[PDB]
Formats: C-alpha cells, structure tokens, sequence
C-alpha cells in the first residue's frame, strides 16, 4: 500500500514535470 | 524530415513503438510537435497519438488534451478529440464525455466530426445507468442526422457515431488490450487504419479489427457448447440492451453463450446447484471451460 | 469520371512570387498570364511556372495581344529544360477577392475544351498582406448532380469565402485546394534570403550615438515615470468599466516604460557582449 | 494568450459585419416603438429589441 503511493506520487511528479515543459513550450509558440 | 507526410509518419512510429507504455519522452516529443509543428495535419497526428501511448491510463489523457482541444487550432481540437477518444474507448469516462460534450457544437465542422465520433468510440455498449449522457449523445446524432441545414461532415460523423455506438448488434467493445494485460495489436492497427479516415474513406473499414466480442462463453471436455444458465448479481434494467425504438429484480440469469459487459464481469457468478463449474473465476471473462 | 475533391494544385515558390509580382504591377487592371505545369495522376495539377503575356486593356477588361509570343515562349523554354506545357491560366482581381466572373468563365471553358483539367488561378494583391496571400485555384462545373466525388475530408477544409458565394461559387464553378510543395534547395534559399553577412553580427556601434540613445530614453523615463506615480493614484478611484477607456487618447506610463526597459536592457546587453567576444577574439 | 490568438483570428470575419446608425431619440410612443432622427436623414418610427 505504501510503496504503491510513494510510486503513484513520483509517477504524478514526474507527468508534473512534462506538463510543465509542454506549457512553456506552448506558450512561447503562442507568441509567435 | 522535411516533408510534412514524413513526419507525421515519425509521429505515427512514436505512437507505435510507445504503444500503452506511458512514455515521458514519447510524450513529450508528441506535445513538442503538437504545439510546435507548422503543418497542421502533423499537429493532429501529434495529439492523436497521445491516445496510443496513454491508453492503459485513461484518468490522465484528458489531464493532458484538456487545454490542447481547448485551443485556438481546429485542427489540434480535432487531435484532441481523437485522443480522447482512442485513450477512453470502451471507457466510458466522465471526464472525456465532459470534454466533448461543448466540442459537438464547435464552429468547425470536422472538429464536431471528430468530436461525435470519438463520443461513440468511449459510450459504445454504455446504458443509461453506467453513463448518464449516453442518450443525450444519441438524440444528439439523430438530431445532426435529421437537421437539413447542417454541414455534410457533421453529418457524416453523426451517421458513424450512430454505427459504432451500436456495434456487432449489441455485443462488441473496443478495448486497445486484451482481458490479461496485453496490447491487442489488430486493435491497435484497426483504431490507427481508421484514424485514417481523413484521408481515404475505404478505411474507415478498419475498426471491424477493433470490434471485440463482449462474451463469457463455456464449453465441455470436448469443447461443445454446455446449455449452462450464468447469473449476473445486477439489476436487469443497468447492463442493458437500450431499447427496440418505436419491484425492480436484483438478480438476472444469463445463457451460454452470454452478452456479458466488461463491467459486468466483475458481478457474474456461477450458481452452484448447476452441475458445470468455472475452472478460471469467471470475472475473468472470454471463453471458460468448465468442469463437471 | 469522378474528378474528386481531394485533388490539390501544387504552386512553387517562383510561380507564385511572379504571379503576385505581375499583379501588384497591374494594381488597377486585370493582368494575366499562362501556368506551366504537369498532370500527373488524378489528384494533382503540378504548376511549375507561369509567364505573363503581351496584353493590353482597361480597368474592366484585359486581353492579350498575340499569341505567336505564347508559342515562341514554350518553344524557347523547352529549348532551355521546361518542356511543361500549359494546364491553366492566372489572372490577378485586385481588391474584389478571389472568384471568377463571365469573361474568366468564358475563358475558363475555352481552356478546358483544350485540355479537360485546366484550372484558373486568381490572386488579389493588394488584398494579400505578409503573413498570407490571397488566391484560389478554380474549374467550371458542366449544366448538370454533385460535380464532384467525395473520398475524403481533404476538400471540405476551406469555408469558402461570402465574396466568392455570391458571385457563383460552388454553382457555377468550383475550388481546388492550393499547396506549396517545396524541394530541399528552395528551401535552403528561401532560409537563406534573410541571412546577413557574418561581420555585421560581431560590428560594435558608435559609443557615442549608443550613450546618446541611452541618455534620451532614460530622460524620456523619468517623465514617465512622474506620470506612472501620478496614474497609479488612480485607478482605485474608477469605475470598473471608466478603467478601460480611461486609456483612449491619453498615454501609457506603464506600458511606455516596459518597451524602453526591454528596448534599453536589449541594446545594452547586446553591446556589453559584443564587446567582450571582440576582447577576446581579437587578441 | 490562446482567447487572444483566437479572438484575433475570428476579428478578421467579425470585422465586416454592417455597422450601426446612431440616432437621437424624440420620444417614445406606441407599443413598443420609438421615434428617431438619424442624422443626416429623417425620423424613422423604428422597433425596441427585446433587450
Ligand atoms: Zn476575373
């Protein structure tokens, strides 16, 4: 049970992490 | 590459090879072609095939073509509303239904298209009971259907909404994985071959692969038919056929061979006066041979 | 015996820089010219090249003045490695949008009694601005039906426009999707049009016309930045609907100093790293 | 910056609808009619939308 969250929670950090790139991305293109 | 066809082929191979992996990096290519790209068609290639990879998680591909249909390009609202609909078929989510509901009435006519088919792709086989949109949706494809004043697209979307919703009778579901955990690889092919639609209609005679019987059927030693009656602990009307157009039983039997859902699975039992028995739980689901 | 929807003319790059280069030229006349090209397949009508024509006219007609020109044309471009020969015709409407009227019609089947898959061109010049250019690829419909075979979602992609509704699309003829297929070289050229010469990028500016710059916009900011305390003052004693049109023929501080504060940080960063990479290069 | 891109693209089409006479009201009159000069042309007895 524990290590299923722990695992879940740094899956969810790393899509964070996409997400947060892919935003910047799009929002620096969105000024062009 | 250079050529737009090309690369949209090397976002099609993303799909492909990342297939149901959940890749970060095959996402993040994709999300960097989706809002980068200068041709639109590898645009929508792009967020389409988010679908692909994301599919063994369908809570999170909304979380990522949320803002991506909410966009100012209609032809990445498109891509979105496929992605959806790949990631969530035979889903039924609540979250992708909610995403496209206000897509089914888009300015742009292949976006409605796309929107109304990737609708039916995730409410296909679902009742009232199990999704309480599912016949909002059909009135709204008879209504597109009916309306003289409407775009020829739009229609064309309604009419294949209508087809897929209502699949092999009654008795089919797309699912991109198999009951164990494996990647359907004719599903896989059939939903991309009629994602391809856009381009040549005689495709679109690929989802006939995708079709996946929604059946718990038993067999003897000599693998022949038992007349074996399965029971279902749900209530008859949930989990039903929707109806033939023009004290409630908690507990209903079914006949081999049984339309059984996939959410059903997780209820059906076997009454043990019958003198067949299940030898794999038949929660499991497919063909099951059962001992005597 | 379909003719279908999905069909697409290819325009290159030097086709269709000469076609609004010919137009823009004849601002109030209807200018003209012959497209070279290739059939191949059903689903494409490659347009290589296009040569305007001695014509002469008005401000409401243009026709051309002979055709032995056409002819020693084709003959002498053959001779030079162009053996396409005519698939259609362009002609430029400057102003009234894209579309075709009797005389291009007229036109337009003479063309196709020659050659079935003949297609006009029109392109607006003025109308065209930097980012687009306005044109459209067109071919008549017969007195019949659909005109056309749908097998795809290629055709319906382009709303087509109120102008061009009104003066007979979709009843009278029909519009063929454009496309700019490109090769590597023109590519490379076209990348390359912009590029400037290598000692520009690392050439210092004259300090003196640098510190005089500088000191203008940091005299222009200070009366700005009065205006900017005096402005901030406000804005609580306006109504939520006063505040947007409170700026209507009345200057931004704030929105002043932002572009001197990006236009000074960019100029000054620039010469502050120039100078070093020259420091460093040049001995 | 997305509603301003898609703002400033559907602008071009929103831009070529018909503008709008601005008058000067007399009186209002009738069910739900109006009197009005429209400079520099004369009164007309014109219609109230329902807003
Ligand atoms: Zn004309």
């Amino acid at each position: 049970d524990l290590y299923s969250r722990y695992k879940k929670l740094q899956q969810e950090l790393e899509f964070l992490e996409v997400q947060e790139e892919y935003i910047k991305d799009e929002q620096k293109n969105l000024k062009k | 590459d250079k050529d737009p066809i090309l690369r949209r082929s090397g976002m099609y191979t993303v799909a492909m090879a990342y297939c149901g992996s959940g890749n970060n990096k095959a996402i993040r290519r994709l999300l960097h072609v989706a809002v980068s790209d200068v041709n639109d068609d590898v645009r929508r290639a792009a967020v389409e095939s988010l679908g692909f990879i994301l599919f063994r998680t369908p809570e999170q591909c909304p979380s990522v073509v949320s803002l991506l249909s909410e966009s100012y390009n209609p032809h990445v609202r498109y891509g979105a509303a496929m992605a959806l609909g790949i990631c969530c078929a035979g889903t039924g989510n609540k979250e992708a239904i909610n995403l496209l509901e206000p897509m089914t009435n888009d300015p742009v006519n292949y976006v409605r298209q796309g929107a109304l088919i990737a609708s039916a792709l995730i409410m296909i086989q679902q009742t009232e009971i199990t999704c309480p949109k599912v016949n909002q949706f059909r009135q709204l494809y008879s209504k597109v259907i009916n309306d003289k004043h409407d775009d020829v697209m739009a229609k064309f979307g309604a009419i294949l909404a209508q087809g897929i919703l209502d699949a092999g009778g009654h008795n089919v579901t797309i699912s991109l994985q198999s009951r164990t955990g494996h990647t359907h690889m004719p599903s896989v092919v059939g939903v991309l071959v009629f994602t391809q639609f856009w381009f040549w209609f005689p495709l679109s005679h690929f989802l006939s692969l995708a079709y996946t019987p929604t059946c718990v059927i038993g067999l003897n030693k000599d693998l022949k038919m038992p007349k074996v009656q399965y029971k279902s602990n749900c209530k008859p009307s949930t989990f039903a056929y929707p109806a033939p157009l023009e004290p409630e039983p908690n507990f209903q039997l079914l006949d081999n061979p049984a339309r059984v859902m996939p959410a059903q699975l997780k209820v059906l039992t076997m009454p043990e006066t019958c003198r067949y028995q299940p030898f794999k739980p038949l929660s499991i689901g497919g063909i099951i041979i059962l001992k005597d | 015996p379909a003719v279908d929807t999905a069909e697409q003319v290819y325009i290159s790059s030097l086709a269709l820089l000469k076609m609004l280069k010919h137009g823009r030229a004849g601002v109030p006349m209807e200018v003209m010219g012959l497209m070279l090209g290739e059939f191949v397949d059903d689903y494409t009508v490659r347009v290589i090249d296009v040569f305007a024509m001695p014509q002469s006219g008005t401000g409401v007609s243009v026709e051309a003045v002979d055709p032995v020109f056409q002819a020693k044309m084709l003959d002498m471009l053959k001779q030079t490695g162009r053996p396409e020969m005519v698939v259609g015709w362009y002609h430029s409407h400057p102003g009234f949008g894209c579309w075709l009227s009797g005389v291009d019609i007229n036109t337009q089947q003479s063309f196709e009694a020659l050659s079935e898959r003949a297609v006009a061109v029109v392109v607006d010049p003025i109308q065209s601005v930097k980012g687009k250019v306005v044109i459209d690829a067109f071919r008549l419909i017969n007195a019949n039906h659909e005109p056309r075979q749908t097998t795809s979602n290629l055709g319906h992609l382009n709303k087509p426009s109120i102008q061009a509704l009104i003066h007979g699309l979709n009843r009278h003829y029909y519009s063929i999707t454009i496309n700019y297929r490109k090769n590597e070289l023109e590519q490379k050229m076209l990348l390359n049009l912009h590029k400037k010469s290598w000692m520009e990028g690392l050439t210092l500016q004259d300090y003196s016309e640098h510190c005089k710059h500088n000191e203008s916009v940091v005299k222009e900011m200070l009366e700005l930045a009065k205006n900017y305390n005096k402005a901030v003052e406000e804005e609580d004693k306006m109504t939520p609907e006063q505040l947007a049109i409170k700026n209507v023929g009345k200057q931004d501080p704030k929105r002043h100093l932002e572009e001197h504060v990006d236009v000074l940080m960019t100029s000054n960063i620039v010469q502050c790293l120039a100078a070093m990479l020259d420091t460093v290069v040049f001995k | 910056l997305n509603a301003k891109v898609r703002l400033l693209r559907e602008e071009l089409q929103l831009l070529q609808e018909q503008g709008s006479y601005v008058g000067e009201v007399v009186r209002a009159m009738d069910k739900k009619k109006v009197l009005v000069k429209v400079h520099p042309e004369g009164k007309f007895v014109v219609d109230v939308d329902k807003n």
